[PDB]
Protein backbone atom coordinates (compact mmCIF):
# COMPACT_ATOMS: atom_id res chain seq x y z
CA UNK A 1 0.00 0.00 0.00
CA UNK A 2 1.54 3.55 -1.39
CA UNK A 3 0.17 7.08 -0.65
CA UNK A 4 -1.69 7.31 -3.99
CA UNK A 5 -3.62 3.82 -3.24
CA UNK A 6 -4.35 5.26 0.46
CA UNK A 7 -5.31 8.54 -0.79
CA UNK A 8 -7.86 6.99 -3.47
CA UNK A 9 -9.58 4.97 -1.26
CA UNK A 10 -9.56 8.23 1.63
CA UNK A 11 -11.44 10.20 -1.69
CA UNK A 12 -14.58 8.00 -1.66
CA UNK A 13 -15.37 9.61 1.78
CA UNK A 14 -13.47 12.83 2.50
CA UNK A 15 -12.75 14.08 -1.09
CA UNK A 16 -12.95 17.55 -0.17
CA UNK A 17 -10.08 17.34 2.49
CA UNK A 18 -12.42 18.14 5.53
CA UNK A 19 -9.51 15.88 7.07
CA UNK A 20 -11.44 13.35 8.60
CA UNK A 21 -14.34 10.51 8.02
CA UNK A 22 -17.28 9.67 10.38
CA UNK A 23 -18.22 6.63 12.47
CA UNK A 24 -20.17 4.56 10.10
CA UNK A 25 -18.64 5.27 7.26
CA UNK A 26 -15.63 3.92 9.21
CA UNK A 27 -16.68 0.17 8.66
CA UNK A 28 -17.27 0.48 4.70
CA UNK A 29 -13.84 2.39 4.75
CA UNK A 30 -12.18 -0.80 6.11
CA UNK A 31 -14.17 -2.79 4.01
CA UNK A 32 -13.18 -0.87 0.86
CA UNK A 33 -9.72 -0.64 2.28
CA UNK A 34 -9.03 -4.01 2.93
CA UNK A 35 -10.98 -4.71 -0.63
CA UNK A 36 -7.67 -2.73 -2.06
CA UNK A 37 -4.95 -4.85 -0.28
CA UNK A 38 -6.10 -7.16 -2.06
CA UNK A 39 -7.95 -9.35 0.26
CA UNK A 40 -9.68 -13.05 0.60
CA UNK A 41 -13.38 -13.08 1.48
CA UNK A 42 -12.16 -15.93 3.38
CA UNK A 43 -10.31 -13.82 5.94
CA UNK A 44 -12.58 -10.22 5.59
CA UNK A 45 -14.76 -10.72 8.47
CA UNK A 46 -11.63 -11.32 10.83
CA UNK A 47 -9.15 -8.83 9.37
CA UNK A 48 -12.02 -6.04 9.63
CA UNK A 49 -12.63 -7.46 13.34
CA UNK A 50 -8.67 -7.28 14.24
CA UNK A 51 -8.60 -3.95 12.32
CA UNK A 52 -11.53 -2.28 14.06
CA UNK A 53 -10.18 -3.62 17.49
CA UNK A 54 -6.61 -2.34 16.42
CA UNK A 55 -8.14 1.24 16.49
CA UNK A 56 -10.92 0.87 18.76
CA UNK A 57 -7.89 -0.13 20.99
CA UNK A 58 -5.45 3.46 20.07
CA UNK A 59 -11.99 9.43 12.81
CA UNK A 60 -9.02 11.67 11.44
CA UNK A 61 -6.51 10.68 8.34
CA UNK A 62 -3.62 10.54 10.65
CA UNK A 63 -5.23 7.15 12.58
CA UNK A 64 -5.84 5.78 9.49
CA UNK A 65 -2.73 6.25 7.69
CA UNK A 66 -0.63 5.22 10.58
CA UNK A 67 -2.42 1.86 9.96
CA UNK A 68 -2.01 1.25 6.35
CA UNK A 69 1.29 3.00 5.29
CA UNK A 70 5.08 3.04 6.09
CA UNK A 71 6.53 6.39 8.31
CA UNK A 72 7.90 7.64 5.23
CA UNK A 73 4.72 7.76 3.28
CA UNK A 74 2.64 8.72 6.26
CA UNK A 75 5.52 11.70 6.26
CA UNK A 76 4.21 12.21 2.50
CA UNK A 77 0.83 13.04 3.72
CA UNK A 78 1.09 14.56 7.01
CA UNK A 79 4.47 16.87 7.10
CA UNK A 80 2.16 19.75 6.43
CA UNK A 81 -1.28 18.63 7.45
CA UNK A 82 0.50 19.33 11.56
CA UNK A 83 2.14 22.55 10.33
CA UNK A 84 0.32 24.41 7.67
CA UNK A 85 1.81 27.10 6.05
CA UNK A 86 0.55 30.33 7.48
CA UNK A 87 1.80 33.34 5.63
CA UNK A 88 1.20 33.27 1.64
CA UNK A 89 4.62 35.40 1.20
CA UNK A 90 6.48 32.07 2.72
CA UNK A 91 4.52 29.77 0.48
CA UNK A 92 5.87 32.18 -2.71
CA UNK A 93 9.09 32.22 -1.82
CA UNK A 94 8.89 27.87 -1.85
CA UNK A 95 7.39 28.78 -4.79
CA UNK A 96 9.78 30.91 -6.65
CA UNK A 97 12.59 28.44 -5.28
CA UNK A 98 11.24 25.40 -7.22
CA UNK A 99 10.01 26.93 -10.19
CA UNK A 100 13.72 27.34 -10.58
CA UNK A 101 12.81 27.61 -14.98
CA UNK A 102 10.34 30.44 -13.92
CA UNK A 103 8.57 27.90 -16.07
CA UNK A 104 4.57 28.99 -13.92
CA UNK A 105 4.69 25.20 -12.71
CA UNK A 106 6.29 22.45 -10.63
CA UNK A 107 7.63 19.73 -13.18
CA UNK A 108 8.15 16.40 -12.25
CA UNK A 109 12.02 17.18 -11.92
CA UNK A 110 11.55 20.38 -9.84
CA UNK A 111 8.84 18.66 -7.15
CA UNK A 112 12.08 15.85 -7.00
CA UNK A 113 14.00 18.44 -6.34
CA UNK A 114 11.70 20.15 -3.03
CA UNK A 115 10.91 16.24 -1.67
CA UNK A 116 14.98 15.88 -1.64
CA UNK A 117 15.35 18.97 0.02
CA UNK A 118 12.15 18.29 2.15
CA UNK A 119 13.56 14.90 3.32
CA UNK A 120 16.89 16.02 4.33
CA UNK A 121 15.71 19.20 6.47
CA UNK A 122 13.78 16.57 8.48
CA UNK A 123 17.13 14.64 8.57
CA UNK A 124 15.83 11.58 6.64
CA UNK A 125 17.77 9.92 3.90
CA UNK A 126 16.13 7.57 1.64
CA UNK A 127 17.46 5.71 -1.64
CA UNK A 128 17.34 7.48 -5.64
CA UNK A 129 14.75 4.55 -5.80
CA UNK A 130 11.76 5.75 -3.06
CA UNK A 131 12.89 9.77 -3.93
CA UNK A 132 11.62 8.65 -7.84
CA UNK A 133 9.04 6.64 -6.71
CA UNK A 134 7.65 9.69 -3.87
CA UNK A 135 8.09 11.99 -6.43
CA UNK A 136 5.40 9.88 -8.37
CA UNK A 137 3.21 9.21 -6.22
CA UNK A 138 3.01 12.88 -5.10
CA UNK A 139 2.26 13.78 -8.25
CA UNK A 140 -0.41 11.51 -9.01
CA UNK A 141 -2.09 12.59 -5.59
CA UNK A 142 -1.90 16.45 -6.54
CA UNK A 143 -1.86 16.32 -10.48
CA UNK A 144 -5.37 17.25 -10.80
CA UNK A 145 -6.12 17.25 -14.44
CA UNK A 146 -3.77 14.90 -15.18
CA UNK A 147 -0.98 16.75 -17.39
CA UNK A 148 2.28 16.22 -15.82
CA UNK A 149 3.11 19.24 -14.11
CA UNK A 150 2.06 21.01 -10.55
CA UNK A 151 -0.14 24.09 -10.44
CA UNK A 152 -0.18 27.27 -7.95
CA UNK A 153 -3.04 25.97 -5.79
CA UNK A 154 -1.81 21.99 -6.53
CA UNK A 155 1.78 23.10 -4.39
CA UNK A 156 -0.74 24.92 -2.00
CA UNK A 157 -2.14 22.26 -1.72
CA UNK A 158 0.98 19.79 -0.36
CA UNK A 159 1.63 22.27 2.02
CA UNK A 160 -1.81 23.17 3.56
CA UNK A 161 -1.65 26.67 2.71
CA UNK A 162 -4.09 28.24 5.42
CA UNK A 163 -7.17 30.55 3.96
CA UNK A 164 -6.51 33.83 1.88
CA UNK A 165 -5.48 36.27 4.61
CA UNK A 166 -7.41 38.90 2.99
CA UNK A 167 -10.78 37.40 3.20
CA UNK A 168 -11.19 38.22 7.27
CA UNK A 169 -11.71 42.11 6.48
CA UNK A 170 -14.90 43.06 6.04
CA UNK A 171 -17.57 45.74 3.24
CA UNK A 172 -18.66 47.24 6.56
CA UNK A 173 -15.64 48.28 8.49
CA UNK A 174 -15.35 51.65 6.94
CA UNK A 175 -14.72 53.84 9.74
CA UNK A 176 -11.26 55.52 9.03
CA UNK A 177 -9.83 53.89 12.15
CA UNK A 178 -11.08 50.65 11.02
CA UNK A 179 -9.49 51.00 7.67
CA UNK A 180 -6.26 51.99 9.22
CA UNK A 181 -6.08 49.48 11.44
CA UNK A 182 -7.06 46.94 8.58
CA UNK A 183 -4.71 48.24 6.24
CA UNK A 184 -1.75 47.86 9.20
CA UNK A 185 -2.48 44.44 9.65
CA UNK A 186 -2.60 43.88 5.90
CA UNK A 187 1.15 45.62 5.17
CA UNK A 188 2.64 43.51 8.50
CA UNK A 189 1.56 40.50 6.92
CA UNK A 190 3.08 40.85 3.72
CA UNK A 191 6.04 42.68 4.73
CA UNK A 192 8.21 39.76 6.45
CA UNK A 193 11.31 41.78 6.09
CA UNK A 194 9.81 44.44 7.62
CA UNK A 195 11.75 46.99 5.58
CA UNK A 196 8.59 48.94 4.76
CA UNK A 197 8.12 48.07 1.13
CA UNK A 198 6.89 44.87 -0.46
CA UNK A 199 9.68 42.97 -2.96
CA UNK A 200 9.86 40.13 -4.80
CA UNK A 201 7.68 37.16 -2.84
CA UNK A 202 5.86 39.79 -0.53
CA UNK A 203 3.99 41.21 -3.83
CA UNK A 204 3.40 37.67 -5.39
CA UNK A 205 1.76 36.62 -2.15
CA UNK A 206 0.03 39.82 -2.32
CA UNK A 207 -1.17 39.39 -5.99
CA UNK A 208 -2.08 36.26 -5.40
CA UNK A 209 -4.37 37.21 -2.08
CA UNK A 210 -5.54 39.84 -4.02
CA UNK A 211 -6.71 38.59 -7.19
CA UNK A 212 -8.02 35.46 -5.69
CA UNK A 213 -11.22 37.46 -4.18
CA UNK A 214 -12.50 37.69 -7.40
CA UNK A 215 -11.35 35.36 -9.40
CA UNK A 216 -10.93 31.39 -8.83
CA UNK A 217 -7.40 30.12 -7.58
CA UNK A 218 -4.71 31.75 -9.95
CA UNK A 219 -2.11 30.11 -12.26
CA UNK A 220 1.47 30.62 -12.08
CA UNK A 221 1.79 32.37 -15.04
CA UNK A 222 -1.26 34.72 -14.37
CA UNK A 223 0.57 35.83 -11.32
CA UNK A 224 3.74 37.25 -12.98
CA UNK A 225 1.05 38.35 -15.51
CA UNK A 226 -1.19 40.19 -12.35
CA UNK A 227 2.01 41.05 -11.09
CA UNK A 228 3.39 43.26 -13.60
CA UNK A 229 -0.12 44.82 -13.85
CA UNK A 230 -0.34 45.81 -10.12
CA UNK A 231 3.25 47.58 -10.69
CA UNK A 232 2.07 49.18 -13.38
CA UNK A 233 -0.60 50.98 -11.34
CA UNK A 234 0.74 51.13 -7.98
CA UNK A 235 4.72 51.94 -8.04
CA UNK A 236 4.94 55.35 -7.79
CA UNK A 237 8.12 55.51 -7.86
CA UNK A 238 9.26 52.59 -10.78
CA UNK A 239 11.41 51.15 -7.93
CA UNK A 240 9.66 47.50 -8.94
CA UNK A 241 8.73 47.50 -5.02
CA UNK A 242 5.41 48.62 -3.48
CA UNK A 243 5.83 50.97 -0.55
CA UNK A 244 3.66 51.28 2.36
CA UNK A 245 3.08 54.56 1.14
CA UNK A 246 1.75 53.61 -2.06
CA UNK A 247 -0.66 50.10 -1.43
CA UNK A 248 -1.62 53.18 1.26
CA UNK A 249 -2.93 55.21 -1.26
CA UNK A 250 -4.37 52.41 -3.61
CA UNK A 251 -6.31 51.20 -1.37
CA UNK A 252 -7.99 54.94 -0.13
CA UNK A 253 -6.78 55.20 3.36
CA UNK A 254 -7.48 58.44 4.21
CA UNK A 255 -4.33 59.49 5.76
CA UNK A 256 -0.83 58.63 3.97
CA UNK A 257 1.92 57.30 5.91
CA UNK B 1 -30.39 51.34 14.15
CA UNK B 2 -33.97 50.61 15.52
CA UNK B 3 -35.24 52.54 13.18
CA UNK B 4 -34.31 50.59 10.18
CA UNK B 5 -36.21 47.07 10.73
CA UNK B 6 -39.52 49.66 10.71
CA UNK B 7 -38.68 49.53 6.81
CA UNK B 8 -38.17 45.61 6.52
CA UNK B 9 -40.95 45.19 3.99
CA UNK B 10 -43.90 47.33 2.26
CA UNK B 11 -44.95 49.92 4.17
CA UNK B 12 -47.48 52.30 3.60
CA UNK B 13 -46.90 56.06 3.08
CA UNK B 14 -49.84 59.20 3.23
CA UNK B 15 -48.63 62.46 2.26
CA UNK B 16 -50.11 66.14 2.94
CA UNK B 17 -49.65 69.70 1.76
CA UNK B 18 -50.90 72.78 2.29
CA UNK B 19 -49.41 75.27 -0.35
CA UNK B 20 -49.67 78.69 -0.91
CA UNK B 21 -47.95 80.15 -3.75
CA UNK B 22 -47.96 83.51 -4.63
CA UNK B 23 -51.15 84.19 -2.93
CA UNK B 24 -52.73 80.95 -4.62
CA UNK B 25 -53.69 78.65 -2.25
CA UNK B 26 -54.16 74.75 -2.62
CA UNK B 27 -53.71 71.35 -0.81
CA UNK B 28 -52.35 68.06 -2.35
CA UNK B 29 -52.96 64.74 -0.62
CA UNK B 30 -50.59 61.52 -1.87
CA UNK B 31 -50.75 57.92 -0.97
CA UNK B 32 -48.83 55.04 -1.99
CA UNK B 33 -45.71 52.88 -0.64
CA UNK B 34 -42.36 52.03 -0.17
CA UNK B 35 -40.34 49.50 -0.08
CA UNK B 36 -36.99 50.38 0.91
CA UNK B 37 -34.96 46.64 -0.15
CA UNK B 38 -35.30 47.74 -3.72
CA UNK B 39 -35.29 51.61 -3.00
CA UNK B 40 -38.89 51.45 -4.78
CA UNK B 41 -41.54 54.17 -4.05
CA UNK B 42 -44.83 54.47 -5.71
CA UNK B 43 -47.08 57.36 -4.90
CA UNK B 44 -49.73 59.10 -6.28
CA UNK B 45 -51.06 63.01 -5.39
CA UNK B 46 -53.90 64.63 -5.85
CA UNK B 47 -54.74 68.20 -5.75
CA UNK B 48 -57.64 68.37 -3.97
CA UNK B 49 -58.67 71.92 -4.09
CA UNK B 50 -58.91 72.15 -8.09
CA UNK B 51 -56.28 72.74 -10.35
CA UNK B 52 -52.85 73.13 -9.20
CA UNK B 53 -51.54 76.76 -9.93
CA UNK B 54 -47.72 75.72 -10.33
CA UNK B 55 -46.51 72.70 -12.38
CA UNK B 56 -46.90 68.73 -10.41
CA UNK B 57 -42.76 68.37 -11.46
CA UNK B 58 -41.97 71.78 -9.14
CA UNK B 59 -43.61 69.54 -6.39
CA UNK B 60 -41.94 66.31 -6.17
CA UNK B 61 -38.90 66.70 -4.10
CA UNK B 62 -41.14 68.52 -1.60
CA UNK B 63 -43.89 65.58 -1.42
CA UNK B 64 -39.62 60.65 1.82
CA UNK B 65 -36.23 59.75 2.02
CA UNK B 66 -36.20 57.05 4.34
CA UNK B 67 -36.99 55.12 2.15
CA UNK B 68 -34.01 55.01 -0.05
CA UNK B 69 -31.88 51.90 -0.37
CA UNK B 70 -28.63 51.74 2.01
CA UNK B 71 -26.16 49.02 1.09
CA UNK B 72 -25.53 47.03 3.89
CA UNK B 73 -22.13 48.12 3.97
CA UNK B 74 -23.51 51.88 4.36
CA UNK B 75 -25.99 50.93 7.14
CA UNK B 76 -24.44 53.40 9.85
CA UNK B 77 -25.02 56.04 7.93
CA UNK B 78 -29.07 56.36 7.26
CA UNK B 79 -30.26 59.03 9.49
CA UNK B 80 -33.22 59.02 7.91
CA UNK B 81 -34.64 55.35 9.29
CA UNK B 82 -32.49 55.99 12.41
CA UNK B 83 -34.83 58.70 13.72
CA UNK B 84 -37.92 56.49 12.97
CA UNK B 85 -40.56 56.23 14.31
CA UNK B 86 -40.83 59.10 16.28
CA UNK B 87 -39.55 60.93 12.57
CA UNK B 88 -38.09 64.37 11.80
CA UNK B 89 -38.00 67.57 10.47
CA UNK B 90 -37.06 68.48 6.88
CA UNK B 91 -36.81 72.09 6.04
CA UNK B 92 -36.38 73.55 2.55
CA UNK B 93 -35.47 76.44 0.39
CA UNK B 94 -35.61 75.76 -3.17
CA UNK B 95 -34.41 78.72 -5.37
CA UNK B 96 -35.63 78.23 -8.55
CA UNK B 97 -33.32 80.26 -11.10
CA UNK B 98 -34.22 83.34 -12.46
CA UNK B 99 -37.86 83.16 -10.91
CA UNK B 100 -39.15 82.54 -7.43
CA UNK B 101 -38.48 79.89 -4.24
CA UNK B 102 -40.40 77.69 -2.03
CA UNK B 103 -39.86 77.49 1.64
CA UNK B 104 -40.88 73.92 2.99
CA UNK B 105 -41.81 72.45 6.17
CA UNK B 106 -42.14 68.96 6.98
CA UNK B 107 -42.84 66.34 9.35
CA UNK B 108 -41.92 62.58 8.54
CA UNK B 109 -43.01 60.24 10.78
CA UNK B 110 -44.80 56.95 11.70
CA UNK B 111 -48.61 57.09 12.55
CA UNK B 112 -49.45 53.93 13.28
CA UNK B 113 -48.60 51.38 10.62
CA UNK B 114 -48.17 54.23 7.76
CA UNK B 115 -45.41 56.67 7.03
CA UNK B 116 -46.89 60.15 7.09
CA UNK B 117 -45.50 63.09 5.32
CA UNK B 118 -46.90 66.87 6.16
CA UNK B 119 -45.66 69.31 4.66
CA UNK B 120 -46.74 73.03 4.77
CA UNK B 121 -44.97 75.35 1.36
CA UNK B 122 -45.05 78.68 0.90
CA UNK B 123 -43.66 80.19 -2.46
CA UNK B 124 -43.06 84.17 -3.20
CA UNK B 125 -41.82 86.30 -6.12
CA UNK B 126 -42.46 84.07 -8.57
CA UNK B 127 -42.87 85.79 -12.31
CA UNK B 128 -46.69 85.51 -13.43
CA UNK B 129 -45.48 84.43 -16.78
CA UNK B 130 -43.12 82.56 -15.62
CA UNK B 131 -41.84 78.85 -16.02
CA UNK B 132 -43.67 78.09 -12.66
CA UNK B 133 -46.60 80.29 -12.96
CA UNK B 134 -46.55 79.69 -16.66
CA UNK B 135 -46.89 76.34 -16.92
CA UNK B 136 -44.17 75.67 -18.96
CA UNK B 137 -42.23 72.90 -17.41
CA UNK B 138 -42.52 69.24 -19.73
CA UNK B 139 -44.26 66.49 -17.56
CA UNK B 140 -41.14 64.13 -16.75
CA UNK B 141 -38.16 64.30 -14.28
CA UNK B 142 -34.64 63.71 -14.24
CA UNK B 143 -32.13 62.11 -12.45
CA UNK B 144 -29.68 63.08 -9.50
CA UNK B 145 -27.54 63.18 -7.07
CA UNK B 146 -28.54 64.83 -3.46
CA UNK B 147 -25.81 65.44 -1.05
CA UNK B 148 -25.73 64.60 2.74
CA UNK B 149 -23.02 65.99 5.47
CA UNK B 150 -23.90 65.59 9.12
CA UNK B 151 -24.60 68.59 10.95
CA UNK B 152 -23.27 67.63 14.60
CA UNK B 153 -24.35 70.65 16.23
CA UNK B 154 -27.93 70.30 15.20
CA UNK B 155 -27.93 66.47 15.74
CA UNK B 156 -28.82 66.14 11.84
CA UNK B 157 -28.05 66.30 8.17
CA UNK B 158 -27.72 69.24 6.07
CA UNK B 159 -28.49 68.14 2.27
CA UNK B 160 -27.77 69.72 -0.71
CA UNK B 161 -28.54 69.30 -4.32
CA UNK B 162 -29.63 70.99 -7.96
CA UNK B 163 -32.64 69.80 -9.70
CA UNK B 164 -33.06 69.77 -13.67
CA UNK B 165 -36.50 70.40 -15.14
CA UNK B 166 -36.96 70.36 -18.79
CA UNK B 167 -38.78 73.32 -20.52
CA UNK B 168 -41.20 73.17 -23.03
CA UNK B 169 -39.00 75.43 -25.60
CA UNK B 170 -36.14 72.82 -24.72
CA UNK B 171 -34.20 74.96 -22.47
CA UNK B 172 -33.97 73.94 -18.52
CA UNK B 173 -34.78 74.90 -15.43
CA UNK B 174 -32.63 74.63 -12.21
CA UNK B 175 -33.57 74.55 -8.90
CA UNK B 176 -31.46 74.70 -6.11
CA UNK B 177 -32.28 73.16 -2.49
CA UNK B 178 -31.31 74.14 0.61
CA UNK B 179 -32.29 71.17 2.94
CA UNK B 180 -32.11 70.49 6.97
CA UNK B 181 -33.22 67.18 8.88
CA UNK B 182 -33.15 67.10 12.62
CA UNK B 183 -34.83 64.58 14.59
CA UNK B 184 -38.34 65.22 16.43
CA UNK B 185 -37.23 62.16 19.42
CA UNK B 186 -34.40 62.61 21.69
CA UNK B 187 -33.57 58.76 21.20
CA UNK B 188 -30.18 58.24 19.40
CA UNK B 189 -29.79 58.43 15.78
CA UNK B 190 -27.11 57.95 13.19
CA UNK B 191 -24.62 60.75 12.01
CA UNK B 192 -23.49 59.94 8.45
CA UNK B 193 -19.73 60.50 6.93
CA UNK B 194 -20.74 62.47 3.76
CA UNK B 195 -22.43 60.68 0.49
CA UNK B 196 -25.40 61.04 -1.77
CA UNK B 197 -27.91 59.31 -2.58
CA UNK B 198 -28.78 58.80 -6.81
CA UNK B 199 -32.25 59.30 -7.60
CA UNK B 200 -34.37 58.44 -10.39
CA UNK B 201 -38.04 58.60 -11.11
CA UNK B 202 -40.96 58.70 -13.81
CA UNK B 203 -44.24 61.03 -13.48
CA UNK B 204 -47.63 59.01 -15.27
CA UNK B 205 -51.48 60.00 -15.14
CA UNK B 206 -54.00 57.41 -13.86
CA UNK B 207 -56.50 57.07 -16.36
CA UNK B 208 -59.13 56.63 -14.16
CA UNK B 209 -58.78 59.78 -11.88
CA UNK B 210 -60.44 62.75 -13.14
CA UNK B 211 -58.97 65.21 -10.80
CA UNK B 212 -55.24 67.24 -11.20
CA UNK B 213 -52.91 64.14 -10.25
CA UNK B 214 -49.55 62.71 -10.57
CA UNK B 215 -48.78 58.99 -10.54
CA UNK B 216 -44.96 59.19 -9.38
CA UNK B 217 -42.66 56.12 -9.45
CA UNK B 218 -39.09 56.57 -7.71
CA UNK B 219 -35.68 54.48 -7.21
CA UNK B 220 -33.15 55.57 -4.96
CA UNK B 221 -30.12 54.51 -3.50
CA UNK B 222 -27.24 55.43 -1.28
CA UNK B 223 -23.75 55.71 -2.42
CA UNK B 224 -20.17 57.73 -2.11
CA UNK B 225 -18.90 56.07 1.22
CA UNK B 226 -15.81 54.51 1.49
CA UNK B 227 -16.59 50.66 2.35
CA UNK B 228 -14.01 48.92 4.63
CA UNK B 229 -10.49 48.15 3.10
CA UNK B 230 -11.51 44.82 1.28
CA UNK B 231 -13.82 47.11 -0.98
CA UNK B 232 -10.71 49.12 -2.34
CA UNK B 233 -9.00 45.59 -2.60
CA UNK B 234 -11.78 44.01 -4.58
CA UNK B 235 -12.31 46.27 -6.95
CA UNK B 236 -8.82 46.89 -7.85
CA UNK B 237 -8.39 43.50 -8.22
CA UNK B 238 -11.40 43.44 -10.21
CA UNK B 239 -9.56 46.12 -12.92
CA UNK B 240 -6.49 44.62 -12.71
CA UNK B 241 -8.06 41.18 -14.43
CA UNK B 242 -9.98 43.45 -17.11
CA UNK B 243 -8.31 41.93 -20.80
CA1 LIG C 1 8.94 25.03 -13.69
CA1 LIG D 1 -1.45 19.69 -13.49
CA1 LIG E 1 9.68 43.98 2.62
CA1 LIG F 1 7.67 51.61 -5.37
Amino acid sequence: LDAAGFWQVWQRFDADEKGYIEEKELDAFFLHMLMKLGTDDTVMKANLHKVKQQFMTTIRMKELAGMFLSEDENFLLLFRRENPLDSSVEFMQIWRKYDADSSGFISAAELRNFLRDLFLHHKKAISEAKLEEYTGTMMKIFDRNKDGRLDLNDLARILALQENFLLQFKMDACSTEERKRDFEKIFAYYDVSKTGALEGPEVDGFVKDMMELVQPSISGVDLDKFREILLRHCDVNKDGKIQKSELALCLGLKINP
Amino acid sequence: SKGEELFTGVVPILVELDGDVNGHKFSVSGEGEGDATYGKLTLKFICTTGKLPVPWPTLVTTLVQCFSRYPDHMKRHDFFKSAMPEGYVQERTIFFKDDGNYKTRAEVKFEGDTLVNRIELKGIDFKEDGNILGHKLEYNYNSHNVYIMADKQKNGIKVNFKTRHNIEDGSVQLADHYQQNTPIGDGPVLLPDNHYLSTQSALSKDPNEKRDHMVLLEFVTAAGTMAGIIGNLRHMALDMGNE
